[PDB]
C-alpha cells in the first residue's frame, strides 16, 4: 500500500504471471511468490488495512544457471542457485 | 441597550464605492469589435447561470482605474476590506439579482515572488506564490458562520463566529441569557464551506542544492478547492495572514504572551488556483 | 420493535472524492473498497433503569449532557 | 504541629567560631586576611576553604584551651548549611575600600553600585530592607577533602574524604560531604543558572529580588512595590538580565571505574553538579 | 547629563563623541566615503569597521562601552547615523526630493570585536556582550513573524485603537476606548492584523575543527532579525557576530512555571 496496490501475483489472477532471473530477486520478493503458490493467496498487513487478496496465477519462470550453461554434472538444485524447496513447488 | 453607534471605517467605505463603481463601470478598453460590455455585469449575469457563488476579475483591470492608487488599499491593507469587498459586492447583486456564500478571488498579480521572498511586510497582502504541491487533504467544511445558541436555554443567537478560535459564541448574549452556560454546539443552522490543505514546496530548478528547500502551508479556502494536483507547479491569491501553533521546546524563545502563550507561523492562504507552470 | 428501512439506490451516485458541504445532512450514495474494519462493540443507544428520571436517547453520536438496568443496546461498528 | 527536638549543635556559637577562625590565626600575616583580599581585590574568585586547617585551629583552642564546639565533623555531617553560614562570615571581616577597585572597570558592578547610589541617595532624601547578601558576592566558597598526611592527628573517623566506591554509597551519605571515583560519563555542556534576577517594576521604579531555591520557581507579576501598589493601579515589572547574577551551571554523570563491580550486577552512574569557578 | 539605568552610556554624550568620528582616515593604523556611497543606493544597513573607535580617540571608551553594553549603544548609533545623515543633506541643500530619503530606516551593523574564543568558553558572566562565533549551519528554520504593532479589538462599539508592543510583553487596557463604552468585557485581540517583523532561528555547530575529540559539538542557535533574515542557507563556517541572550523557558508545561535555567541563544545583529 503506496503513497492499495498488488504484486504481479495478485492483478493477474487467473491469468499468467510471467517472471524472469530468479537468481537476481531480493528475498523480499522470494517471501512472496513462495507464499503465492503455497497457499494461493497474498495477505497484506499494512498499513491499517488488512486482508487476503486471491492471486491464482500460474507462474512460468526463466531462471539462469549458476556460471556457465550446464555448471556441473551435479543435480539441478546444485546445478542453480535456488533452493530445492521452492523449486519443488 | 442601544449600540451607539459603529466607527469608522473611513477608507474603507471609499474602497467600498471606488469598487462597486469599478465592478459597476467600464473596465473596457477594447473597441469595435470587443470585449465591450461590460464585462462585470456580464460576468455576474452569466454567472447567474450555474449560481456557484464565486466570482472572477483582474487585478491588472483593477489597477487601470485609478493608476494603481485604488489597487495600494487593496494590496497591503486588503486583510481589512474583506468584510468590505463582500457585503458591498451583495449590495450590488440585490441590485441586479434575486442562500448567499460569496468567494471573491482576484488574480492576474503583476508580479510572483517565491516562498523565499515571502516577507512580514507581506502580510494582508495578495501576493502570488508559485511551486510544486505536496500532502494534499480531505476537504472538510469550516465553521464559517454559526448559530451556537442556547447558551441558557432558549437564546437561539445565530451570528458572526467568523474569525478561527473557534471559541466562542455566547458572550456579551442572548439579549439576555448572561450565558457562559453552554456554548451550545448547533450544526444545523451553521452554514458550511470547501476546504482542502496543501503544502506548497518551491520547484526543484530555482534551489541551489544544497539548499534542503523550505515548504510551506497553503489552505485553499474558496471553490478553488480540489483544483490543486500532487507534483505540479501553481499559482495562487496571496492573502498570507497568520496561524497559531505549538513550536518545539527551544524555539528559542520568547515571543510575548497576552496578559489581563502566543506563538504564531506563517500559513499563507489561497481564493484562487491556476494550473499554470 | 423496530425496522430501519434499508432503501436501495439513490443516484446521486456521487464517487468519494467529490463531496461538499452542500452534502451535508442529505442522504447520499458512495461507493469503494473496504479497508479493515474495528471489531463489534454495542452502542449505548436506549437508555432504561428501575427509577430508581426516565428513558434517555443518545445518540449519534455526541453522549452530551450513566444509570443502566435494561438498556436496548444495538451493535456499532 | 510539627514537634521540635533539641540537638547539642548549635549554629550559633559555631559562627562564632567560624568568625574567631577567619582573620585571627597563625599557623600559615595569616592566610584568611590575604587570600580574602586579593578576592576583594578582584583578580580571584574561588575561595578554597581547606577542612586541613580548621582541623588544626581545634589543636590551638582545645589543649591548649579554651575548648570549643567541633566543627570537621559538625561540617561534614551537614555541609550544605554551612556554605550558608560559613561563607556569610566573609561579609563581616571583609576589607572595605578595599584598594583602587573603582566602578568601571567592571561590567555589571556600575549596575549595583548605581542600584546603591541612587537607592542611598533616594532613601536618604525620603527620610529627610537592603539587598541581599547572596547578590552581592562575585566569589565561590568550596570545601576540600582532608585525606589526609595530617589527619593522622588523629581524629581517626573524622575522615570522609574516604575515596569511597559508588556501590559503597547510601541513602546515609546524603547531606554530607562524600568523596567519590569514577571515569566521567556524557559532561553536559556548561548553561547558566540564576540567582536574583530582581525584576524591574515600572512607573515608581525600586526593585524585587526573588530567591532561587531548589530547582525553579514560580515568576511572579502584581506589584510588591507599595507605591505603584493600588494607586494607580498595580505598576508592570519585569526582569531586567543585565542585573542578575549568574552561576556557571555544569552537569555530567559518573559511572563507576567497573573494577569497583562485583562479579554480578551493572555499573551504576551518578549525577553530579558543578558551579562557579 | 541623562543617565541611562545600569547601562549607563549617557544621552547626549557618546552621540556627540560619535558625531566627531566623522571624516577620518586617519589614523589607520572611509569613513565619509562610503556613507556617500551609502545615501545613493539606499541599501541601508552600514556595516561599519571595528576596529575604528581603537586606538582612535576621542571614543576609545565609545568601543568599551559598545562592547560591554551593545543593546543601547547599536541604538544610540543609529540615531546619530541618522542624524548625520539628514546633516549631510543640509551641507548639499536639497537633496532627494526631499526629507523622506530621511525617513526611511537605517541600522548599524558592527563586527570583529575583539577575537572571541569559541562558545564553550564563555562566562556567564557576560549576558549582554558583542560575540564572535563560527561554525557550519545544520539547518535553516521556516519564518516565524514577531510582533511590532500590536492590535485590539472589542464588541463595542467596535472600535479599531491599537497599542505598540514595545518590550516583549503585551498589555491591554482592560476598559475601553472611544468612548465610553467601556464595558468591563475582555478585549479581542485580532489576529491578522496587527504588523509583523522576520525572525529567522539558525542552528550552528561549534568550529567542528575545533574539539574535544570525541565528543560531538554543541549546539548555538542564533534567531537573527530582519534583513538577516533568509539571508543564508546551510553549513557555512566563516563567521558571524552578535549578542549574546539568555531567555527563560517555560517548563512543564502549562503551570506558567520558569524551568530557571535560562536558555542562550545569540541576537546575530551582523553577519560576515
Ligand atoms: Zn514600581
Amino acid at each position: 500500500v503506496r503513497k492499495l496496490e498488488g504484486g504481479a501475483l495478485v492483478l493477474a489472477d487467473k491469468g499468467v504471471c510471467l517472471i524472469d532471473e530468479f537468481d537476481k530477486m531480493n528475498d523480499q520478493d522470494r517471501t512472496s511468490i513462495h507464499e503465492a503458490m503455497e497457499q494461493q493467496s497474498i495477505s497484506i498487513s499494512k498499513a491499517g488495512i488488512v486482508t487476503t487478496l486471491q492471486a491464482r496465477c500460474s507462474i512460468i519462470a526463466a531462471a539462469n544457471p549458476n556460471g556457465g550453461r550446464y555448471n556441473s554434472t551435479l543435480p539441478l538444485a546444485q546445478n542453480v542457485s535456488l533452493t530445492e524447496p521452492i523449486l519443488s513447488r | 441597550l442601544n449600540h451607539v453607534k459603529k466607527v469608522d471605517d473611513v477608507t474603507g467605505e471609499k474602497v467600498r464605492e471606488a469598487f462597486e463603481q469599478f465592478l459597476e463601470d467600464f473596465s473596457v478598453q477594447s473597441t469595435d469589435t470587443g470585449e465591450v460590455e461590460k464585462v462585470y455585469r456580464a460576468q455576474i449575469e452569466f454567472m447567474k447561470i450555474y449560481d456557484l457563488n464565486t466570482i472572477y476579475i483582474d487585478y491588472q483591470h483593477l489597477s487601470m482605474r485609478e493608476n494603481g492608487a485604488l489597487a495600494m488599499a487593496i494590496s497591503e491593507q486588503y486583510y481589512r476590506f474583506l468584510p468590505f469587498l463582500q457585503k458591498g459586492l451583495r449590495r450590488v447583486v440585490r441590485k441586479y439579482a434575486p442562500e448567499r456564500v460569496f468567494q471573491i478571488s482576484f488574480f492576474n498579480l503583476p508580479t510572483v515572488h517565491r516562498i523565499r521572498d515571502i516577507r512580514s511586510e507581506k502580510i494582508g497582502s495578495l501576493l502570488s506564490i508559485s511551486g510544486t504541491v505536496t500532502r494534499t487533504s480531505e476537504v472538510r467544511p469550516e465553521l464559517y458562520k454559526a448559530s451556537f445558541t442556547c447558551d441558557m436555554c432558549r437564546a437561539i443567537v445565530d451570528n458572526v463566529e467568523q474569525s478561527f478560535k473557534y471559541t466562542e459564541p455566547t458572550f456579551c448574549p442572548n439579549p439576555s441569557c448572561e450565558n457562559r452556560a453552554f456554548w451550545t454546539l448547533n450544526v444545523t443552522r451553521s452554514r458550511f464551506l470547501d476546504w482542502q490543505k496543501v503544502r506548497i514546496q518551491e520547484n526543484a530548478n530555482e534551489i541551489p542544492t544544497g539548499s534542503m528547500p523550505r515548504t510551506l502551508d497553503v489552505i485553499l479556502r474558496g471553490d478553488s478547492v480540489e483544483r490543486a494536483k500532487p507534483g505540479d507547479r501553481c499559482k495562487f491569491t496571496g492573502v498570507e495572514i497568520v496561524v497559531p501553533d505549538v513550536t518545539q521546546l527551544g524555539l528559542p524563545g520568547v515571543k510575548p504572551s497576552s496578559t489581563l502563550d502566543l506563538t504564531y507561523k506563517i500559513s499563507f492562504l489561497a481564493c484562487h488556483v491556476i494550473s499554470i507552470g | 420493535s423496530e425496522i430501519h428501512v434499508r432503501i436501495s439506490d439513490f443516484p446521486t451516485i456521487y464517487s468519494l472524492r467529490e463531496l461538499r458541504e452542500s452534502n451535508l445532512s442529505s442522504l447520499v450514495r458512495v461507493t469503494g473498497v473496504v479497508t479493515r474494519r474495528t471489531g463489534v462493540f454495542p452502542q449505548l443507544k436506549y437508555v432504561k433503569f428501575n427509577c430508581l428520571l426516565g428513558p434517555f436517547f443518545q445518540d449519534s453520536n455526541e453522549e452530551i449532557r450513566v444509570n443502566g438496568e435494561k438498556t436496548v443496546y444495538r451493535n456499532y461498528q | 504541629a510539627l514537634p521540635s527536638i533539641q540537638l547539642p549543635v548549635d549554629y550559633n556559637n559555631l559562627f562564632n567560631e567560624i568568625t574567631d577562625f577567619l582573620v585571627t590565626f597563625k599557623q600559615d600575616g595569616p592566610k584568611y586576611m590575604a587570600m580574602l583580599q586579593k578576592v576583594a581585590n578582584r583578580e580571584l574568585n574561588s575561595v578554597i576553604i581547606d577542612l586541613d586547617d580548621i582541623l588544626q585551629y581545634q589543636n590551638e583552642k582545645f589543649l591548649q584551651g579554651t575548648q570549643a564546639d567541633d566543627l570537621v565533623s559538625a561540617i561534614q555531617q551537614n555541609a550544605n548549611h554551612f556554605t550558608e553560614l560559613f561563607c556569610r562570615a566573609i561579609d563581616n571581616n571583609m576589607p572595605l575600600p578595599t584598594k583602587e577597585i573603582d566602578y568601571k572597570d567592571d561590567v555589571l558592578d556600575v549596575i549595583l553600585n548605581q542600584r546603591r547610589l541612587r537607592n542611598e541617595r533616594m532613601l536618604s532624601d525620603r527620610t529627610n530592607e537592603l539587598f541581599p547578601p547572596n547578590l552581592t558576592r562575585r566569589y565561590f566558597l568550596y570545601f576540600k577533602p582532608l585525606s589526609q598526611n595530617c589527619a593522622r592527628r588523629y581524629r581517626k573517623k573524622a575522615i570522609s574524604s574516604k575515596p569511597l566506591s559508588v556501590r559503597q554509597i547510601k541513602g546515609d551519605f546524603l547531606g554530607q560531604l562524600i568523596t567519590v571515583r569514577g571515569i566521567i560519563t556524557r559532561v553536559s555542556d556548561v548553561k547558566p543558572a540564576v540567582e536574583v534576577i530582581a525584576y524591574t517594576c515600572d512607573q515608581c521604579g525600586y526593585e524585587v529580588f526573588q530567591e532561587v531555591n531548589s530547582r525553579t520557581f514560580t515568576p511572579l507579576s502584581e506589584c510588591t512595590s507599595e507605591e505603584c501598589s493600588q494607586n494607580q493601579t498595580k505598576g508592570q515589572l519585569f526582569m531586567s538580565t543585565r542585573a542578575s547574577k549568574f552561576s556557571a551551571f555544569q552537569e555530567c554523570k559518573i559511572q563507576e571505574l567497573s573494577q569497583q563491580v562485583p562479579v554480578g550486577h551493572i555499573p551504576r552512574s551518578l549525577n553530579i553538579h558543578v558551579n562557579g569557578t | 547629563l541623562r543617565i541611562i539605568w545600569g547601562t549607563n552610556v549617557s544621552i547626549q554624550e557618546c552621540t556627540t563623541n560619535f558625531r566627531n568620528f566623522l571624516m577620518s582616515f586617519k589614523y589607520k593604523f572611509y569613513y565619509i566615503k562610503q556613507l556617500n556611497e551609502m545615501r545613493e543606493l539606499g541599501t541601508s544597513n552600514l556595516n561599519l569597521d571595528a576596529r575604528n573607535l581603537l586606538a582612535y580617540k576621542q571614543t576609545e571608551d565609545l568601543y568599551h562601552q559598545l562592547l560591554n553594553y551593545p543593546q543601547e549603544v547599536i541604538s544610540i548609533m543609529d540615531q546619530t547615523i541618522k542624524d548625520c545623515m539628514v546633516s549631510l543633506i543640509v551641507d548639499n541643500n536639497l537633496d532627494y526630493d526631499l526629507d523622506e530619503i530621511e525617513t526611511k530606516f537605517y541600522k548599524v551593523r558592527p563586527y570583529n570585536v575583539g577575537s572571541c574564543k569559541g562558545m564553550r568558553e564563555l562566562n556567564p558572566n557576560d549576558i549582554d556582550k558583542l560575540i564572535n562565533l563560527k561554525g557550519l549551519v545544520l539547518r535553516s528554520t521556516p519564518v516565524i513573524p514577531d510582533m511590532k504593532v500590536a492590535f485590539f479589538k472589542c464588541n463595542v462599539c467596535d472600535h479599531t485603537m491599537a497599542v505598540e508592543i514595545d518590550r516583549g510583553v503585551i498589555q491591554e487596557p482592560a476598559r475601553c476606548e472611544r468612548i465610553d463604552c467601556n464595558e468591563p468585557n475582555s478585549m479581542s485581540l485580532i489576529h491578522n492584523r496587527c504588523s509583523f517583523a522576520d525572525k529567522q532561528v539558525i542552528k550552528l555547530q561549534e568550529t567542528p575543527d575545533f574539539v574535544p575529540d570525541g565528543q560531538t559539538p554543541h549546539s548555538i542557535s542564533l534567531c537573527v532579525y530582519d534583513e538577516l533574515v533568509d539571508s543564508c542557507r546551510a553549513g557555512d563556517r566563516i563567521e558571524v557576530t552578535g549578542t549574546f541572550r539568555s531567555i527563560p523557558i517555560r517548563a512543564n508545561s502549562r503551570q506558567r512555571v520558569l524551568k530557571s535555567l535560562y536558555k542562550t541563544y545569540v541576537d546575530v545583529v551582523h553577519v560576515k
